[PDB]
């Protein structure tokens, strides 16, 4: 929320608040916690897409069998681009479907983030406490509870460390896209993507 | 004591302008004294809005369409008038604008409602009231911006046939010759 | 600056439905202000029974296309050539029985006033509830409430499977699986 | 529009005008629809 | 139905028409829909 | 010479339409007996377009006669000693009226 | 500012204001602070026109590419003057956009030379303050901090020179254009101009 208490702030550039620009001076502290909210999952979510276009590129794929006659490779073949074109509609729509089951159940928790809750702490349980529904109780981030061994202080470090690292992420994955639709702008990327 | 533009210093205040937001004094032709600056208000607001939006979507759709409307920014309106989706925008802009029609209509006779508020502020920018003054100035500037920039753009589209900049083809070469 | 904004549409007063104890009424929707000129305790009256008809409607008319009562002439998977195709004295008996029970559910009290003269009379309590879940009181608010949501989704539903039928030909499930 | 507009459009002519023009526009449409009824 | 998204790109490029030789005013104004005979005509709604 | 003029057009409802006569030129509608094609060819208008504008600036001349009409009874009326000066509105009316009428229509 | 209060007295009229017409004394203040301004302006504008002139007739040009397909000694082929045209127009436009934000950011600046600031001090560090902007603190003048190293009576006597050699840098341009258009009118000026 307000842009002072929030963590991001980083040795990269200086420890203060890195706002060049002055977007965080222009809102009314109810927009900061919406940034953060949506900085951090435009992190995540890069994250998530640059290890996995580095999974196409370098041209490992499952077994086999995405559907009935398709296989992953073949649906896979013209590099990582192109493969969401090539994935099922069906399959793609079961993927849309589930992500917005998830960002509907993030949003309709109580606290919220930006009317008093944390921004960027997404529900552990998205499924439960909704009356005539049912889950397998699996909570959404860390099911196997890999954070109780970790201390106050830690979990702080590694929040600046998930910070820094989706934004190194959001960085990455624009580079990527923008190697393949614009040849000769990332000069570290090859023939595969 | 007189009070003279601020606009146009030659030229004695209005007095009808006051307590408003963009108060240089610019209205030489009285609307004002005539209309009500509520009803004057809310039109200077639509307009801005509208040819805000207006001036991002002619200059983003001269580089990208979806796949299904496979027309140019000048021949849009026609091809999709033809193929109604000029109707369903007509259909779900006049529901709002018979809202809005019943809130000016309110307004005017006094609900409280401002000239131009809508109470739409979903992600809070300026919900603190030192910074509402402020945006609500700069939305004013933005959009009287906006009108000017989305007519030319028509108009130099027009009259050079040329898709984003709008410029004639020598204006691309020799522009800056002794 | 509204003394009494409208809790849906806060640009606008508030209209009198907001200020009553009828189910639904905080969100206050009403931007054309009928609740003023109709009666509050009719129109949920009305509202109730179009709903019902209705999610009767849309679950029927999304399962007449999969299932057929069996053996039962004239059947066409969507539901405006079923009706063309079957005989007129199914649907007039259908008409018979909803009138029956519309008339005797309503005997002497078919106006504004008749209906609801009598103060006990709530708005859509026709007093069906043969399994009484209405005395469990606790969850009453919630079952009213879904009710009302319920209703209102159904009649939106069913209008557009009706007009999503007369725009493609085909029956709404055919027609959706065409778009993917 | 407000209380005295409203009483205006409820005055007996105005009413009158609107009533009859949707009598007319339903009439004129039931002819478009179902032309040349001569017998039920 | 292309499904922009699914099974069709988001956004399709537009077509670059090129910078070329300006048209003239006659000819843009014979094809208006204000300041034609047949431009106003094909201005009715269809309906 | 030869086409009938027309400029009304009856829709198709009751059988109404026997009523869009053949007028000539590929029209069917109800000939008109006001003489403002005449007219029109004698002012020189020869295309649709002027026809249609003219039209809309005569729109424009009814609301802000309408406008004009509210304005001089609910914000500045004037007064009896105003509406008595007859020898500045006959002054007006003929030189400023008829005369500049007749000068503008002969330009 | 006002005439008397300003250091453009020198010793090449006699110790004493330079003004045969009646200008200064017609005027009003601030249209002399207006002048002021702009005579340190065309001053420095000449100054830099003029080394830049002989450097160009000289031939003295930087070894490399300004475009991919154009060479300085291309450009500079045609003389100091042609050059302008000759170098591209999408170069010319990045100067002269850069030229626009230093005019609009000097003029931007409060005091103003006209209503409380001293005229000719074009402010350090133009694009500081600005919402929506950020640009590194290099200062516009003296971006090395010379003038650290300088007392206030010499800084007094440089100002005097700045503008004695400005005034002549004027003369100078104005001398080598006229010499190029009307020829033989400026002595000095061989076939390279
Ligand atoms: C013909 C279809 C149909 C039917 C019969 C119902 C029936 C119901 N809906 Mg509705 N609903 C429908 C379509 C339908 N809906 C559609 C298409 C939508 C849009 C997504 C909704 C969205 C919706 C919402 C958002 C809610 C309801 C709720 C309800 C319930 C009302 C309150 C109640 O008594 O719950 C008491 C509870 C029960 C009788 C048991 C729980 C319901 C079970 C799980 C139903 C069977 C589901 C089936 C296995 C498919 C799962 C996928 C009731 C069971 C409310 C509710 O309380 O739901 C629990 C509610 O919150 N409905
Ligand atoms: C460290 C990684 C890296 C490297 C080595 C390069 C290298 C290159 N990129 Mg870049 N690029 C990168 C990351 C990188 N890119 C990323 C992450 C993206 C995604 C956003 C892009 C997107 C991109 C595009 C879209 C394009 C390039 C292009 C280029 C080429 C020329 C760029 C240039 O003139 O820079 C000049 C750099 C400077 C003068 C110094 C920068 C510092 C100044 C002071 C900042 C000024 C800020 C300004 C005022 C605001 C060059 C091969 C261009 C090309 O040739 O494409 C074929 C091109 O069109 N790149
Ligand atoms: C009071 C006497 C009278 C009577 C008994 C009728 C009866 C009728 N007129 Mg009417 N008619 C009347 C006066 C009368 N007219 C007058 C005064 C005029 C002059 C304006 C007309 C002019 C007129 C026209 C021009 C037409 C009729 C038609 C009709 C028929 C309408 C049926 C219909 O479309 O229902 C449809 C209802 C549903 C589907 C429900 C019906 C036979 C129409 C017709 O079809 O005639 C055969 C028709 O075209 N009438
Ligand atoms: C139900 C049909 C449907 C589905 C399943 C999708 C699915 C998708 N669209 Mg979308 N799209 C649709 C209809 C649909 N679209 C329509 C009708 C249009 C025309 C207006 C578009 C225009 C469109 C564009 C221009 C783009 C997509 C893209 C996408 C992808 C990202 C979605 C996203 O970020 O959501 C975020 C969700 C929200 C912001 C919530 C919106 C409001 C909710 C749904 C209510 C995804 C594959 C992107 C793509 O190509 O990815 C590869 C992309 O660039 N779509
Ligand atoms: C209010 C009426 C009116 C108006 C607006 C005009 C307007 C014009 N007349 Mg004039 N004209 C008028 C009445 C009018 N005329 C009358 C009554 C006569 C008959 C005596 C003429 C005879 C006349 C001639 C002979 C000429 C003009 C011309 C002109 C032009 C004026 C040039 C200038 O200002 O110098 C302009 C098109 C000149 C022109 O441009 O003609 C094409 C020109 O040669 N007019
Ligand atoms: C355009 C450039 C320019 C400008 C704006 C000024 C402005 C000024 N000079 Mg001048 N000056 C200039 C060029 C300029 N100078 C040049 C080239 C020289 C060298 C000869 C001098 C030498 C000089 C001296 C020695 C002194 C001044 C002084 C002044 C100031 C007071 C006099 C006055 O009222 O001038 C107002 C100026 C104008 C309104 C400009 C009018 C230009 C006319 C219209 C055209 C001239 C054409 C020209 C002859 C063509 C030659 C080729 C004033 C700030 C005095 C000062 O600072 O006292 C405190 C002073 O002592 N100047
Ligand atoms: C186009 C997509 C845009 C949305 C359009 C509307 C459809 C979704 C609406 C569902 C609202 C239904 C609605 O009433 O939800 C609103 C309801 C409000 O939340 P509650 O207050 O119940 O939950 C917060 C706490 O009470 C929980 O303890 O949310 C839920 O109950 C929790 C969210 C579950 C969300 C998971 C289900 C997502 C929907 C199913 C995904 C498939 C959609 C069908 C396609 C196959
Ligand atoms: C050199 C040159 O010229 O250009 C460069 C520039 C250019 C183009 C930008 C390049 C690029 C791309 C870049 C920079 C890509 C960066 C990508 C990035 C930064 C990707 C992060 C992923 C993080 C994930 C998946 C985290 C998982 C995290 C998980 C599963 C966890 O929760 C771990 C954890 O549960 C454990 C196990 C237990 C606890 O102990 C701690 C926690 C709870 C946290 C190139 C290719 O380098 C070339
Ligand atoms: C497989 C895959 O990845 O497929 C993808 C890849 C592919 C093909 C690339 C796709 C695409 C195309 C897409 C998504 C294109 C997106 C285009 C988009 C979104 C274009 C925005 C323009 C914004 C403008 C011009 C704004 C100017 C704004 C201006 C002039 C300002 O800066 C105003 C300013 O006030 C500020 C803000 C700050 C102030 O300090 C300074 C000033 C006053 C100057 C798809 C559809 O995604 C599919
Ligand atoms: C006889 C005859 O007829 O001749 C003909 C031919 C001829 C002569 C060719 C002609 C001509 C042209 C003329 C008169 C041209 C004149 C040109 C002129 C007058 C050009 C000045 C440049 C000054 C610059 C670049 C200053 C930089 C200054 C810099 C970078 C600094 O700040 C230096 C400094 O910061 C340090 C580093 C340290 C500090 O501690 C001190 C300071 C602040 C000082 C004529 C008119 O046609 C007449
Ligand atoms: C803000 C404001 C106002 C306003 C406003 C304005 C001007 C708003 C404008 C909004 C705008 C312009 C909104 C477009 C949406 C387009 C959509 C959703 C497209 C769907 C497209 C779909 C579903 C499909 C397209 C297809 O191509 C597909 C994909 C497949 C092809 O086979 C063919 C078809 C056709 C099926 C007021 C009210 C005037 C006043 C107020 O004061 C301020």
């Amino acid at each position: 929320a307000f842009v002072d208490s929030i963590e991001g702030v980083g040795e990269e550039t200086g420890n203060k608040i890195w706002d060049p620009l002055g977007i965080s001076d222009a809102v009314s502290d109810e927009a900061v916690m919406w940034f953060r909210h949506s900085e951090l999952k435009h992190g995540r979510v890069a994250m998530l897409a640059t290890v996995g276009y580095m999974i196409g590129a370098a041209g490992i794929t499952f077994p086999g069998e995405i559907a009935k006659g398709v296989t992953f490779a073949s649906v896979g073949a013209s590099g990582p681009y192109a493969a969401w074109d090539a994935t099922p509609t069906a399959g793609k729509l079961q993927i849309l479907t589930i992500i917005l089951a998830l960002e509907w159940a993030a949003e309709t928790k109580k606290p919220h983030y930006m009317r008093g809750g944390v921004p960027g702490k997404i529900d552990q349980l998205p499924f439960e406490g909704i009356p005539g529904l049912w889950a397998p109780k699996i909570k959404f981030w860390d099911p196997l509870n890999f954070m109780g061994a970790l201390t106050e202080e830690q979990k702080a470090r590694k929040r600046k460390s998930e910070l820094k690292n989706g934004r190194l992420a959001m960085i990455g994955i624009i580079s990527f896209l923008t190697g393949h639709n614009i040849p000769g702008s990332v000069p570290a990327l090859d023939s595969h993507f | 004591p007189v009070e003279y533009s601020e606009s146009l210093p030659f030229l004695v205040k209005r007095k009808a302008l006051k307590g408003y937001v963009g108060d240089v004094g610019f209205d030489p032709l009285g609307f004002s004294e005539i209309l009500p600056m509520d009803w004057l208000r809310e039109a200077e607001l639509k307009h801005c809005r509208v040819a805000m939006l207006a001036t991002f979507g002619f200059g983003f759709t001269d580089f990208w369409h979806f796949p299904g409307f496979d027309y140019t920014t000048l021949e849009a309106h026609d091809a999709c008038v033809a193929s109604g989706a000029m109707s369903q925008l007509l259909l779900w802009i006049g529901l709002l604008e018979v809202f809005g029609t019943i809130g000016i209509d309110q307004t005017l006779r006094g609900s409280g409602r401002a000239a131009g508020d809508f109470g739409f502020d979903p992600l809070g920018f300026g919900s603190d009231p030192a910074k509402m003054a402020d945006l609500q100035m700069k939305e004013l500037a933005n959009g009287r911006l906006a009108m000017f920039a989305f007519s030319g753009f028509v108009t130099q589209s027009v009259l050079t046939g040329n898709q984003f900049p709008y410029l004639f083809d020598y204006q691309t070469t020799d522009v800056f010759a002794l | 600056a509204i003394a009494k904004p409208s809790n849906a549409v806060p640009f606008l007063t508030a209209p009198p439905c907001q200020s009553s104890k009828l189910a639904g009424a905080e969100t206050g929707f009403d931007p054309l202000y009928l609740s003023e000129f109709i009666d509050l305790k009719w129109a949920r009256e009305a509202e109730l029974k179009h709903g019902r008809i209705c999610m009767l409607a849309a679950p029927g008319y999304f399962f007449q296309e999969f299932f057929q009562l069996p053996g039962f002439p004239g059947y066409s998977p969507n539901g405006i050539e079923a009706v063309s195709s079957v005989s007129p004295e199914a649907l007039a008996q259908i008409v018979i029985f909803m009138s029956v029970i519309e008339y005797n559910s309503n005997l002497n009290k078919w106006t504004m006033d008749t209906m609801f003269a009598d103060p006990k009379r709530e708005p859509g309590n026709l007093g069906f509830d043969p399994l009484k879940f209405g005395e469990n009181k606790n969850t009453r608010a919630r079952l009213e409430m879904a009710e009302l949501k319920n209703g209102r989704l159904a009649m939106l539903a069913f209008s557009g499977m009706v007009h999503q039928t007369f725009v493609t030909g085909k029956p709404v499930w055919a027609s959706l699986q065409d778009i993917f | 529009m407000s209380n005295d507009l409203l009483k205006y459009l409820s005055t007996a002519p105005v009413l009158l005008t609107a009533w009859m023009s949707i009598t007319a526009g339903i009439i004129i449409e039931i002819q478009r629809f179902f032309p040349d009824s001569l017998s039920f | 139905m292309t499904i922009p998204g699914v099974n069709a790109p988001g956004l399709v490029p537009a077509t670059k028409k090129s910078v070329g030789p300006k048209p003239e005013w006659d000819s843009f104004r014979d094809t208006s829909h204000f300041w034609s005979s047949e431009g106003i005509m094909n201005s009715v709604p269809k309906v | 010479t030869a086409i009938k003029p027309s400029a009304q057009v009856v829709w198709p409802i009751v059988g109404q339409e026997i009523l869009n006569g053949d007028v000539g030129g590929g029209f069917s509608g109800v000939q008109i007996t006001s003489g403002v094609f005449q007219m029109w060819r004698a002012s020189g208008i020869t295309n649709e377009t002027e026809l249609y504008w003219t039209a809309m600036g005569g729109l424009v001349m009814s609301a802000l006669m309408v406008f004009a009409g509210w304005f001089h009874y609910h914000k500045a009326a004037p007064k009896l000693e105003w509406f008595q000066n007859v020898e500045s509105m006959m002054n007006h009316h003929l030189a400023g009226l008829l005369g500049l009428g007749c000068l503008s229509w002969s330009g």
